[PDB]
């Protein structure tokens, strides 16, 4: 394919030679016979001297060489001085290609090609099914979903991880191969654009690489802090967030904690007044002890104010911590400013009531923090707590690889620049490549133990159901993080220990198999045998 | 020019034996070594390719190995159809070299041979010439000494010897030895010898007659 | 269907020329590169031209070199060798010979892999004897050519050219114990070889033993009767 272009190059060179040396007039004397010898056209030279020429063009290489020269001596006998079987023989050192032809005997090179296919057609298949998935989310239904868009990231980082090597294996498919009697011999040689162009696909495939079980650790850690309680101290430490050292606020107190004035004169030392009555004697149990106080008081001052009594009793328990948290903020006489906005929640009208608290003034200062708390009201559940933290996760699952990859493409650029980056000399990969994904999944198995003492405790509460979407997710993340924790570990102990090889060449096709359907694996358990997905599909295709 | 030194010329080996070629090249040639066997009157036939790999549809029995200068042919289980001759050929530079060629034959018992002495016809006098032949008949090995005597004194440069291949039934060769020399010069002598020496004599075998005969 | 098939040779005379021929089949004879070798009546194989598709790569033995001449027409998938100022010393078995070759045309270097096909070899006899047919002799077993129970008698072929001559035995009915010798250039030029049979002493009397020369090139079948020497 690649060497058909070549052939055809060299074909028409010989053809170019042949006419060049026409037209020159014939020799009075007795010199070497001007001749084409299969590689360069020769001119007349006369006996006892060495002629040279520049190289020839039909080279893949031509610009790397074109300065350089080829070399045939002439003989005494007035005939080019041929090799041991009489074939021409010129000194093409100079004009010699940056690389070797590796060869690879008759049977070992079809069963490379053979196991070739095998992992070209497994990532075909799962970017196919990672694609399909992903226009599935992307289009449709679960357009603003908080679920949906951890799963696009993911599917994301595997369509690049998937994209890569199509892209490597199509760029290591443009190198010459040709048989030499049994072997097949392959050129490590690769064009200027094609250099370029799998360096930058390195880059990518380990961007990806890293991005996978980093996106894989937000899986897991959106279980971890979804599905803990999900109870008011978490909600207010998003809101507020816990502290040890006492500062400074707008009314110019000793806030401390979450939430919580010491002293009701501007002081330092007279606020362990209160703290030593809560301590009894700052930590986490400590300090909790301050905002669990701080809540009962609260609740008790919702229940003395006769307007915010009947809305608090009205509304259930998820929406009662989202009112518990304007007291928090605002106060007893504040939140019943909202004459409006509490009626129609002591009505149950909750998109009505998101759209007059958010024109109110509470908003208006701080818009992010009221946000929260009217989707609390209007879907009755902690959605917007746990979308809270996405955008810290979107930053350990595309920032964190770059903090790794990024400074190591400039480190494999200067130091060791090699043609397709995949080299085995174990210090830049171990510490640069895998250091930020064995990381990953040493968090990884210990929020792993969390998810199951998390789950154990939520299997015989109030919320025990089998069917419910929670419990659904679960085992998928419970699946594929010791599936993907174990695979490239087991990988990564024992590789060095092998040469080329005969073992080799059977454990890498054997690994590369079931990694090549790695990303066909992540699509189906998490977007095709998902429910909730199965039922929009059924609700789309029925339509007509 | 390469030197394709072949050893051993003619090996003895039975049917089963592991038989071992060895091809020595005066310079360095690579593994570029083939090696070649030839049937009575059939043509050249390589078994063995770049010094070691084996054609295609060859017995695998026949192996190759060595290179640069020293080169094996081995044949782990000779059957019956292998013992012929073996050839080495370098095609590593110009000219080409051969080696001299092993002759596999097929071993037996040390058996002397039987010695028949047959005067020059009557016919064959009226012409002109007188051949006198001798006979050594059944014999093992191929290596026999046939001296003519006339009148008792020895005689040189006067006989042409032929030897015949192994024999297919009991593995042995027979050798003729053809005197001549002109009506003038046989009618000069009287008594026509022909004596013979070979490994399974402890004395020489010596059948003559005398011219007449009656 | 890979082959190739030699013709041309005979007999020649010593100083005139010969072109000996060999015709591929069954494969591309423009990729293969091909060879001619010859092999003596008693001694082994020798290589002796080559050739390329250029064909300006020729190479020849020393001691055949401008007085043979080798050739190709890839239309006709043919090989020649044009043996002129042949001498005696050229008397052989002609065979020709395929070998794949092939240009890495990145770096510029020939990989050669050996002679694989071969033809079967067209005899090449120089000399300057006239097609003569052979005398028959007979070999008499008298009481000096019997070794016990066991006489040996025969036939002498001698003073023939060219070979061969095929000896059969009692009409071809007697083979059990007869040996047939290979031929010798006599000084004359001519080929002389005996055939020759072991049977019973008791069974002359009896059976009578007659050989049978039939020398084809020259056109001759001879049979002679081998009678005891009893005066
Ligand atoms: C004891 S338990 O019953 O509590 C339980 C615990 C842990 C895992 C599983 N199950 C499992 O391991 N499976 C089946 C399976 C189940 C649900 C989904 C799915 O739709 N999840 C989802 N819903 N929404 N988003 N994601 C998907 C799959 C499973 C079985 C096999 C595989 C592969 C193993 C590798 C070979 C190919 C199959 C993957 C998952 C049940
Ligand atoms: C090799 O060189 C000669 C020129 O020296 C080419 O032409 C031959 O020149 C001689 C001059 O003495 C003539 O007698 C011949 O008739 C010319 N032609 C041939 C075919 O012999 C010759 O063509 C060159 N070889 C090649 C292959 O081009
Ligand atoms: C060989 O190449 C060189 C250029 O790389 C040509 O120029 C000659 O260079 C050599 C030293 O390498 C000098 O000795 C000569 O004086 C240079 N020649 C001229 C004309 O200036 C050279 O022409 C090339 N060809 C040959 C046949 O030598
Ligand atoms: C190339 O140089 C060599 C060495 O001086 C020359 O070879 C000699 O050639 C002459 C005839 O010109 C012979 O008599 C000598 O015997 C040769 N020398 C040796 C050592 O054998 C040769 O002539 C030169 N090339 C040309 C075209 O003249």
């Amino acid at each position: 394919q690649v060497m058909d272009f070549l052939f055809e190059k060299w074909k028409l060179y010989g053809d170019q030679c042949h006419h060049n040396l026409s037209l020159l007039p014939p020799p009075t004397e007795l010199v070497c016979n001007r001749t084409f010898d299969k590689y360069s056209c020769w001119p007349d030279t006369p006996a006892n001297t060495t002629a040279n020429i520049s190289c020839p063009w039909y080279l893949p290489w031509h610009h790397k060489v074109q300065h350089r020269f080829v070399f045939k001596r002439c003989g005494p006998d007035g005939q080019w001085v041929r090799g041991p079987r009489g074939q021409p023989w010129r000194d093409a050192s100079q004009c010699q290609m940056d690389g070797e032809e590796i060869e690879v005997q008759k049977e070992v090179a079809k069963m490379y090609s053979s196991f070739q296919v095998m992992y070209t057609v497994g990532y075909s298949l799962s970017l196919g099914a990672l694609l399909l998935a992903l226009a599935i989310l992307g289009g449709l239904s679960k357009l603003h979903c908080t679920r949906n868009a951890i799963h696009a990231n993911l599917f994301a980082s595997f369509v690049l991880k998937a994209s890569s090597v199509l892209v490597i294996d199509g760029l290591l498919r443009t190198r010459y191969s040709q048989k030499i009697g049994d072997d097949l011999s392959v050129s490590t040689w690769l064009s200027d654009g094609a250099v370029a162009g799998c360096r930058v696909a390195a880059v990518f495939m380990q961007y990806g690489i890293v991005a996978n079980y980093c996106w894989l650790l937000v899986e897991g850690l959106y279980l971890h802090n979804l599905l803990g309680l999900a109870n008011i101290f978490e909600m207010l430490r998003i809101d507020e967030g816990l502290r040890l050292k006492i500062y400074k606020d707008t009314e110019g107190y000793y806030t401390i904690g979450i939430g919580h004035l010491l002293t009701k004169s501007p002081s330092l030392n007279a606020a362990k007044s209160e703290l030593d009555k809560a301590i009894g004697r700052i930590t986490k149990d400590e300090a909790e002890k301050l905002f669990n106080q701080d809540v009962d008081a609260a609740v008790r001052g919702i229940l003395r104010n006769a307007k915010l009594k009947p809305v608090y009793d009205s509304l259930d328990a998820v929406r009662r911590a989202a009112l518990i948290n304007m007291v928090f903020q605002m106060g007893e006489t504040g939140v019943a400013g909202f004459t409006n906005s509490l009626r129609m929640l002591q009505q149950k009208r909750w998109d009505e009531a998101a759209v007059n608290l958010a024109k109110s003034r509470w908003y208006n200062q701080t818009p992010n923090r009221a946000k929260r708390v009217i989707t609390t009201f209007r879907t009755g559940t902690w959605d917007a707590y746990e979308r809270s933290f996405f955008s810290l996760y979107l930053g350990i699952g595309w920032g964190a690889p770059m903090l790794f990859v990024v400074p190591w493409a400039v480190v494999k650029c200067l130091f060791e620049n090699v043609q397709c980056w995949t080299s085995n000399d174990n210090m830049g990969f171990w510490w640069i490549l895998r250091f930020p994904v064995f990381l990953a999944i040493l968090i990884n198995f210990f929020i792993f133990v969390r998810i199951v003492q998390l789950l154990v405790a939520k299997l015989r509460a109030r919320q025990m159901h089998h069917t419910d979407y929670k419990f659904r997710l679960a085992k998928s993340t419970l699946t594929l993080i010791p599936l993907l924790g174990v695979h490239e570990v087991v990988f990564a102990f024992v590789t060095d220990e092998h040469a080329q090889g005969t073992l080799r060449s059977a454990k890498l096709f054997f690994d590369l198999f079931l990694s090549s359907f790695q990303g066909l694996l992540v699509a189906v358990l998490y977007c095709f045998l998902n429910k909730e997905v199965q039922s929009e599909l059924r609700r789309r295709w029925h339509r007509w | 020019d390469i030197q394709m030194t072949q050893s051993p010329s003619s090996l003895s080996a039975s049917v089963g034996d592991r038989v071992t070629i060895t091809c020595r090249a005066s310079q360095g040639i690579r593994n570029d070594l083939g090696w070649y066997q030839q049937k009575p009157g059939k043509a050249p036939k390589r078994l063995i390719y770049a010094a070691s790999s084996l054609e295609s549809g060859v017995p695998s029995r026949f192996s190759g190995s060595g290179s640069g200068t020293e080169f094996t042919l081995t044949i782990s289980s000779v059957q019956p159809e292998d013992f012929v001759t073996y050839y080495c050929l370098q095609h590593n530079s110009n000219p080409l070299t051969f080696g001299g060629g092993t002759k596999v034959e097929i071993k037996r018992t040390v058996a002397a041979p039987s010695v028949f002495i047959f005067p020059p016809s009557d016919e064959q006098l009226k012409s002109g010439t007188a051949s006198v032949v001798c006979l050594l008949n059944n014999f093992y090995p191929r290596e026999a000494k046939v001296q003519w005597k006339v009148d008792n004194a020895l005689q040189s440069g006067n006989s042409q010897e032929s030897v015949t291949e192994q024999d297919s039934k009991d593995s042995t060769y027979s050798l003729s030895s053809t005197l001549t020399l002109s009506k003038a010069d046989y009618e000069k002598h009287k008594v026509y010898a022909c004596e013979v020496t070979h490994q399974g004599l402890s004395s020489p075998v010596t059948k003559s007659f005398n011219r007449g005969e009656c | 269907q890979v082959q190739l098939v030699e013709s041309g040779g005979g007999v020649v005379q010593p100083g005139r020329s010969l072109r000996l021929s060999c015709a591929a089949s069954g494969f591309t004879f423009s990729s293969y590169g091909m060879h001619w070798v010859r092999q003596a009546p008693g001694k082994g194989l020798e290589w002796v031209a080559v050739m390329y598709y250029d064909g300006s790569n020729k190479d020849y033995v020393d001691s055949v070199k401008g007085r043979f001449t080798i050739s190709r027409d890839n239309s006709k998938n043919t090989l020649y060798l044009q043996m002129n100022r042949l001498r005696a010393e050229d008397t052989a078995v002609y065979y020709c010979a395929r070998e794949k070759d092939h240009y890495d045309i990145l770096t510029g270097y020939n990989y050669y892999y050996g002679l694989d096909v071969w033809g079967q070899g067209t005899t090449v006899t120089v000399s300057s004897a006239s097609t003569k047919g052979p005398s028959v002799f007979p070999l008499a077993p008298s009481s000096k050519s019997t070794s016990g129970g066991t006489a040996a008698l025969g036939c002498l072929v001698k003073d023939y050219f060219p070979e061969p001559v095929t000896v059969s035995w009692n009409s071809g009915a007697l083979t059990s114990g007869v040996h047939t010798f290979p031929a010798v250039l006599q000084s004359s030029g001519l080929y002389s070889l005996s055939s020759v049979v072991t049977v019973p002493s008791s069974s002359l009397g009896t059976q009578t033993y007659i050989c049978n020369v039939n020398h084809k090139p020259s056109n001759t079948k001879v049979d002679k009767k081998v009678e005891p020497k009893s005066c």
